[PDB]
């Protein structure tokens, strides 16, 4: 089917995000890096107050684990394959379905090869397709 | 009436016909969010007014008197002139209550108006060149409107006022290196001082006032001829305006709309107390309330002040106060309020003369660091007030703390985050509109049993049917069959009747005939502007 | 081009109208009227609805005018006859007035939206850079203008108007020293109940000039309105703001606001005397910035177990201990003493100075602890200030130590 | 106050009760002995409590007497945005 | 000199050129009297700004005080605070007097 073709303004390519010509978009992947980095030095830094409880450094310190891991995956981006296995009597890759709803309608394809008591039971009189069905 | 010779003596004085012709001329694009500076322009002008009708009623001094006045359960009470004549101005003049609480909702709606115009502005890129120079004196704007909230509230000298004018002084004398002589110069001596009143008073009507209005009047000036912003649309271009003239609509417009503002606010200071000085008594150093705050408009300084840790520096024979770094905090975000339009200019490298805005779906970094400044100064609001938050929604105290601090770096991140992709999303929509037309909601099954939606292109077509896709133009694309006017009535009459059908054909004709021509010309002038780049 | 007056006559108004707008470089696109049917029934209709709201911004006015004159509008106490009536003075006021001004509004509005012709007015901008014959002969007139003066080639006359200009800047704006003060110069006169104006000070100082300083309580006395064939006279002559308070009055778990009141100042007990005016002074004093004290008497249990810190050591005097009510944050009144888990906490920003551990703030953005005064009892077993603080009283600055 | 605690509105009380409340010292509410506030200093403090708890306000709707911030969002809420409703009611949309 | 920069940023984002240019080629006749107006003008913007001043200083409350101050020979007088104020102006702040004085000749 017809569409536009690609195009790329500042390195965000419009097929990602549309409107890059219409704006500023991006923001870099070093930019949130910093971001997060020094915003998680200014949660740890929370610490250190005069405060005495420790519900309070339960929060900051899990909040801390999971930005910190986050910021982590955002760096080393952890990506996996595609599977390949065929489970359960799935087809490969290559295969290509048929329209069993036209082979119904239409006698012809997986609904091709029937024999005239199949015919008969799916109340086709077989006089009425002899002339239709190929040689 | 013989207008003609009052014509004729002023024209032959002044030669004026031609540049009153170039004013009833000029035109202004009429979409709506265009009106929200105008609110902050009428609140401003009735805070003039109502705030002379004050200046006629009070006294501004710190100096003691024994109450004797109307409001009787303060009688025998020592208190300074200024708590004495804001008592007499709420009971002992006839509507002054009335006006001073319009005074109050009249700087309430000034500064809250001025915020969503700001928003505005920000949102839609107006800041950007050749309109820097509207953004820096607009910044400027909401800071001295907010510095004269905080010296009007602090004018009547009662309980919960002095707390706050107490913080300020406490604020200034912890400044290093400096702070202490810098209070003593403001206050004249220690706190509470002789003239302090004296100078917030006249800091207050007449000072910040005048700054007030000379920077609206050149804001104003500006805006008048770099003539106004506008969207993208069927015939505007970077090098027009399509709109109303000055004479009749607009003008009339605008002093409909100001007579709405001033109603409301006539409304509000009836039915609604505000700030009730006569509950919280005369000013003490001794006393203070659990719902202390500031106005709503210097909440996030309160909120700033809770959610700071207590990090002092001793150096040793000096201090650093834990509240200093709360004002370099201040620093910061004023300065980069008022310096944003370099820093996008900085990261985008964008220097073109702009004179068509955006959508906000269509820049979404800058949406989405808007909305993260929403909800940065939103929790910092909501930290100022956030004990009557705890008290009102059984929320602890100290929780509400730990919320401000944490939240001060988690949603802003998360408001990024789902702003942008927010952002993208509507993008998105839009572009499915514009790739295989408006899904009209009817649903047809075919003869093969296919149940296919029915689509309504805005474009050619080719010979299987499918549109060809138009371009993404920054405007709005109609999303529903509705905005094209297939749900238009077409009987007519009023309630409980209709017209005769003589009447109702040929109205419907010539309303008929009106849609045709204005899309014409619409149409004509998109084709002469596409001409008119070659 | 230019018009001679016979083709401006030739001309019909609406052509003249569309030169007009053509001279500003305007154009109407498309303008059509709202009711082009001869006598349309929509537009007696639209009539109606302008008029509805004309007809109530008359009445909301008049209404408005009878309610400002003739409703009565003195103030009036709880219990008293008419209360109601004057507590509904402000809110008729401003319905009233906001029926006038909104509808008058809204007849305006309406009678645009469906009387005054719509219209699509094009107009071309002029912006951008000048026509460039305008930015060259502005450089030249301005550049001939500097290079005619002859003042560039003056480096000694330039250098010496420079340095008169500032100089004579600095003339005009040096009297703002007016407004200079040394925080550091001592209040005029000798010190007072307040102090001597200085950071450092408060009333408690006086102990240092040898004056014997009670703990007095507030009595919250008002003025007394005497009557006589004179006239009426709100008086203050026999009335204490301050009265000494004794060792017995507070519970355990009690707290009182406590001020400095020297002993010439005081007018209570059995010599009392009815004609000494001392409110003034009194007033003065508890009106002090950094004067208020916080006493509390702790249970034996929390007595038990109450640290303390170097140097205020006997400050206390057996379960009663008294610390500055001025917060070590910013300076708001440290007031809510959390009878139970001894935690005092400031209402402002929510600091929490343990009274169990000399005060030290264990929450909030307060780093210091709350200063101690010592306290004793005298030869008539009212509570005294043994001394002076050992701290600067109040918030922090630059110039204090610690 | 800290940690869930808070000073209750005191609507529900009545004169009896009240001064029982200071009288106890109920949980972390200091406790005031007849010694410290005298008896009619009390009944001046329930004076003050029931008369202000039962005039209403000259100015109209107290917004719960809560002061700056009640009063803020009702105009930073409820009042811009009948003014945005007028201004698209005046104005177009895109 | 950088003032190529700086006019062309002005002129850019304010088409400014021929509208100054209109303003400094302006003509004036210069005969002595017509400097007369200028006078009242400057006297005005002289009276704005010490007028400014005064306010930082000045209480203009009408209750009796009984007065203290740099005026040893009215001390123990009772006077309105507007008075007291004004001698305060007079005495206690350095260079008041001057200013007060350069105020009202300016009205003059
Ligand atoms: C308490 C309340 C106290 C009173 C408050 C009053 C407040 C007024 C403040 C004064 C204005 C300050 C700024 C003035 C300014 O910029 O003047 C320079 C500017 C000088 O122009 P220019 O560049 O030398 O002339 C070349 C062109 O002809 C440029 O001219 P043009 O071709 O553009 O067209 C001329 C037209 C241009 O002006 C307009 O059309 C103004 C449109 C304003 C509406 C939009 C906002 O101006 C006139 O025709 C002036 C008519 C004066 C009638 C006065 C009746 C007496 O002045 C004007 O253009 C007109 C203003 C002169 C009169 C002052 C205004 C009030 C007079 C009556 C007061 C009673
Ligand atoms: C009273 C002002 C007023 O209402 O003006 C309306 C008037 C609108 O007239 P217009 O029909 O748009 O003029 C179009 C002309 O064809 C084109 O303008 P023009 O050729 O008649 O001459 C304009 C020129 C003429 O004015 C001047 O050169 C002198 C400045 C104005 C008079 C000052 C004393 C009164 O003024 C400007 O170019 C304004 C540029 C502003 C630069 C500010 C940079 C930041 O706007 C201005 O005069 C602009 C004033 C902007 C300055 C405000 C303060 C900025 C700081
Ligand atoms: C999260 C989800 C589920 C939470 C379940 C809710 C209840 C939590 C719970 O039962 O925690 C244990 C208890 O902690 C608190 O007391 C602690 C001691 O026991 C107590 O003797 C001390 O005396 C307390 O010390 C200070 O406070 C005193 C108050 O008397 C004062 O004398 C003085 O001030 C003193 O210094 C001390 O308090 P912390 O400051 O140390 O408290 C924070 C924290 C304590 O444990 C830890 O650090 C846990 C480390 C490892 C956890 C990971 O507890 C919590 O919330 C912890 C939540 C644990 C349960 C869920 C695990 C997570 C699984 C799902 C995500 C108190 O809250 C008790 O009520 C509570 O039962
Ligand atoms: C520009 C020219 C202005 C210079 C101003 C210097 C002025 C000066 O000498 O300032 C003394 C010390 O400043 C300084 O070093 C600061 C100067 C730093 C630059 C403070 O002495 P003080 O003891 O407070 O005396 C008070 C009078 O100053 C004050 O006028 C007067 O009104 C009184 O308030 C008086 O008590
Ligand atoms: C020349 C203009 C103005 C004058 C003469 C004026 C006058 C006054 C005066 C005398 C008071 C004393 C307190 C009272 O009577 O209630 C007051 C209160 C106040 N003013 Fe202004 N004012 C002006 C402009 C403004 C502006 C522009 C704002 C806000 C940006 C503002 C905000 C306030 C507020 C919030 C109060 C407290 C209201 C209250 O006491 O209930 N004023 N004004
Ligand atoms: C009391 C303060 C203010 C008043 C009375 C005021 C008034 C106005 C008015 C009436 C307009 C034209 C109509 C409209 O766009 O709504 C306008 C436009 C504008 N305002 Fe303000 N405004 C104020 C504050 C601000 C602030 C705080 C900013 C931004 C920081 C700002 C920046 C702008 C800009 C850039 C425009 C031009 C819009 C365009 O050309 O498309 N103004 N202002
Ligand atoms: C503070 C008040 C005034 C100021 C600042 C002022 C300023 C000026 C200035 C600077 C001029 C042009 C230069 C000159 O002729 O000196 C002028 C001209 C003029 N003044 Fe005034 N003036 C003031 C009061 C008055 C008064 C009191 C009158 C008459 C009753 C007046 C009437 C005129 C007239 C008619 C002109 C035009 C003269 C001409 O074009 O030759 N002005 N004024
Ligand atoms: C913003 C403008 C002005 C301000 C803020 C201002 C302020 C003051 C103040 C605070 C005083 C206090 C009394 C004293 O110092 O003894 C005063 C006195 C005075 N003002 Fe003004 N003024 C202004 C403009 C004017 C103008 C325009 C005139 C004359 C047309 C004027 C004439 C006077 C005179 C004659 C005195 C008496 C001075 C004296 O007796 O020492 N003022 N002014
Ligand atoms: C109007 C009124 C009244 C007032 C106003 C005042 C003012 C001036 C204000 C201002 C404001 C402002 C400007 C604000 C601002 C703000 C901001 C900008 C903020 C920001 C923040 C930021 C942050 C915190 C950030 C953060 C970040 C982070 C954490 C990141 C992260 C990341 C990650 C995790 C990664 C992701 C990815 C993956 C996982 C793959
Ligand atoms: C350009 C400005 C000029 C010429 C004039 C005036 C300047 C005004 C300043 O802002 C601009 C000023 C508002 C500000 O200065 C840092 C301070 C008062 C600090 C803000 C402030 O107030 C509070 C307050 O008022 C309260 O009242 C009951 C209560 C408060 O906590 C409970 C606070 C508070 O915690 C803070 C931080
Ligand atoms: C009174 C204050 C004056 C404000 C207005 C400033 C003048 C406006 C034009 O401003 C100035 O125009 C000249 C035109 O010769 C520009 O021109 C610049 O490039 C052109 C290119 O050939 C050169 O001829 C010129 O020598 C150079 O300065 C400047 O970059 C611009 O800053």
């Amino acid at each position: 089917s017809h569409t536009i073709e690609p195009e790329i303004y500042r390195g965000v390519s419009t097929l990602d995000e549309p409107s890059a010509a219409w704006g500023w978009h991006g923001l870099k992947r070093n930019t949130i890096q910093l971001a997060g980095w020094i915003s998680v030095l200014f949660m740890l830094g929370y610490n250190f107050g005069n405060h005495k409880g420790h519900v309070e450094t339960i929060w900051l310190l899990v909040i801390t684990a999971l930005l910190v891991i986050g910021l982590l995956i955002h760096l080393f981006e952890p990506k996996l394959s595609q599977v390949r296995t065929i489970t359960s009597r799935n087809k490969p890759v290559g295969h290509v379905e048929p329209d069993w709803t036209y082979d119904q309608a239409t006698l012809t394809g997986t609904w091709g090869n029937l024999t005239d008591s199949q015919l008969r039971s799916v109340n086709i009189e077989p006089s009425r397709v002899a002339h239709l069905r190929a040689a | 009436m013989s207008l003609a010779t009052v014509g004729n003596n002023l024209d032959s004085r002044y030669t004026m016909a031609s540049g009153i012709r170039r004013q009833i001329n000029k035109v202004f694009p009429t979409h709506w969010s265009f009106m929200l500076g105008e609110i902050a322009l009428y609140s401003f002008i009735v805070l003039l007014l109502t705030g002379v009708y004050l200046t006629l009623f009070f006294d501004p001094s710190i100096t003691k008197v024994i109450y004797d006045g109307g409001y009787l359960p303060l009688n025998g009470v020592e208190m300074s002139r200024a708590y004495a004549t804001a008592l007499d101005i709420s009971f002992e003049v006839r509507g002054g209550l009335f006006i001073r609480q319009m005074h109050h909702w009249a700087a309430l709606l000034f500064v809250v108006s001025m915020l969503v115009h700001m928003l505005r502005i920000f949102f839609t890129g107006a800041f950007r060149r050749p309109r820097e120079a509207n953004w820096i004196i607009g910044v400027v704007l909401i800071i001295l409107g907010m510095a004269e909230g905080f010296m009007g509230y602090s004018l009547p000298d009662d309980l919960l006022s002095g707390v706050g004018l107490r913080i300020m002084s406490a604020i200034i004398v912890g400044l290093p290196i400096i702070g202490t002589w810098m209070h003593w110069l403001i206050f004249g001596g220690d706190f509470p001082s002789d003239l302090m009143l004296d100078r917030f008073y006249i800091a207050h009507v007449l000072i910040i006032p005048a700054i007030l209005l000379g920077l609206i009047a050149a804001h104003l000036a500006l805006v008048w001829y770099q003539k106004h912003t506008q969207f993208p649309g069927a015939g505007r271009t970077e090098n027009n305006v399509i709109g109303i003239r000055i004479m009749p609509l607009f003008a009339v417009k605008a002093v409909a709309f100001g007579l709405i503002v001033f109603g409301f606010l006539a409304l509000l200071a009836g039915v609604t107390t505000i700030n009730a000085i006569w509950n919280l008594g005369p000013y003490n150093p001794s006393q203070v309330s659990a719902g202390s705050q500031p106005d709503v408009y210097m909440l996030w300084t309160d909120g700033a002040a809770r959610v700071m840790p207590a990090w002092e520096l001793y150096l040793g024979n000096y201090t650093i106060p834990a509240v200093f770094w709360v004002a370099v905090m201040l620093g910061i975000l004023v300065v980069l309020l008022v310096t944003y339009p370099f820093i996008e200019r900085k990261f985008t490298g964008d220097d073109a003369h702009h004179n068509l805005l955006q959508r906000p779906r269509d820049v979404p970094v800058r949406t989405s660091l808007g909305v993260m400044a929403l909800v940065f100064y939103i929790l910092l609001t909501v930290s100022g007030g956030n004990d009557v938050y705890a008290m009102q929604f059984h929320v602890s105290l100290n929780a509400m703390t730990w919320i401000g601090r944490i939240g001060l770096i988690v949603g802003p991140a998360i408001a990024y985050f789902i702003t942008y992709r927010l952002c993208i999303g509507l993008q998105r929509s839009d572009r499915e509109v514009l790739e295989h037309g408006i899904e009209t909601g009817i649903i047809k099954q075919m003869p093969n049993g296919a149940f296919i939606e029915v689509h309504q292109p805005l474009g050619p077509v080719d010979d299987h049917g499918h549109p060809i896709p138009l371009p993404y133009a920054g405007a709005a694309v109609p999303k529903q069959m509705n905005q094209l006017g297939y749900a238009e009535v077409e009987t007519r009459g009023g309630f409980f009747g209709p017209d005769p059908e003589d009447i109702r054909a040929k109205a419907k004709e010539i309303e008929h005939a009106n849609h045709i021509e204005e899309a014409n010309t619409l149409r004509a002038l998109n084709e002469a502007n596409i001409e008119r780049d070659k | 081009k230019q018009y001679t007056t016979q083709e401006l006559n030739a001309m019909s108004n609406e052509d003249l109208a569309r030169l007009g707008t053509e001279l500003d470089d305007v154009t109407i696109a498309y303008r059509k009227e709202r009711f082009p049917i001869a006598n349309d029934p929509a537009e007696k209709r639209a009539a109606r609805a302008v008029t509805f709201w004309l007809v109530l911004g008359i009445i909301g006015g008049l209404g408005f005018l009878a309610t400002y004159i003739f409703w009565p509008w003195e103030y009036k106490a709880h219990g008293d006859e008419g209360l109601l009536a004057y507590t509904l003075y402000t809110p008729m006021l401003g319905i009233t007035s906001g029926l006038c001004i909104l509808s008058l509004g809204f007849a305006v509005v309406l009678y645009v939206k469906k009387f005054i012709p719509e219209e699509i007015a094009v107009q071309r901008r002029h912006d951008g850079p000048s026509e460039e014959v305008d930015r060259r002969t502005i450089v030249a007139l301005l550049n001939d203008s500097w290079q005619t003066s002859t003042l560039g080639r003056r480096k000694l006359i330039m250098g010496l108007a420079g340095g008169g200009a500032v100089l004579a800047g600095l003339t005009i704006i040096a009297p703002m020293g007016g407004m200079i003060k040394n925080p550091w110069n001592p209040k005029e006169g000798p010190m007072d109940v307040q102090g001597d104006g200085t950071l450092w000070t408060s009333g408690w100082t006086l102990v240092e000039n040898d004056v014997k300083v009670y703990l007095g309580r507030d009595t919250a006395a008002i003025a007394e309105s005497h009557t006589d064939a004179t006239g009426e006279h709100w008086s203050t002559t026999g009335v204490s703001r301050l009265v000494r308070m004794r060792p017995e009055d507070l519970a355990a778990a009690s707290m009182e606001t406590v001020f400095p009141l020297p002993a010439e100042m005081v007018n209570d007990g059995a010599e009392y005397d009815p004609a000494k005016d001392v409110y003034e002074h009194q007033m003065h004093s508890v009106h002090g910035p950094r004067n208020a004290v916080m006493l509390i008497r702790l249970r034996t249990a929390d007595a038990e177990k109450v640290i303390e810190r170097e140097g205020q050591e006997s400050f206390h005097y057996g379960d009663y201990y008294a610390y500055s009510k001025i917060c070590t944050h910013i300076g708001c009144p440290t007031s809510l003493y959390e009878a139970q888990t001894n935690r005092i906490l400031c209402p402002c920003h929510q600091s929490q100075f343990d009274a169990l551990h000399y005060g030290k703030p264990v929450f909030g953005p307060a780093a210091r602890a709350l200063p101690q005064l010592p306290i004793t009892v005298d030869e008539e077993g009212y509570l005294i200030a043994a001394g002076n603080f050992i701290e600067p009283l109040g918030p922090a600055f630059w110039e204090r130590k610690s | 106050l800290s940690s869930g605690k808070y000073a209750p509105n005191l609507d529900a009380a009545n004169e009896q009760e009240i001064y029982q409340a200071m009288l106890t010292g109920p949980q972390n509410m200091p406790k005031f002995s007849d010694r410290q506030l005298s008896a009619d200093e009390k009944k001046d403090i329930i004076a003050f409590i029931k008369s202000t708890k039962e005039t209403p306000s000259p100015g109209g709707y107290s917004l719960g007497s809560l002061g700056p911030v009640a009063e803020g969002l009702f105009m930073w809420v409820f009042g811009i945005l009948v003014l945005v409703a007028a201004a698209m009611w005046i104005g177009s949309r895109s």
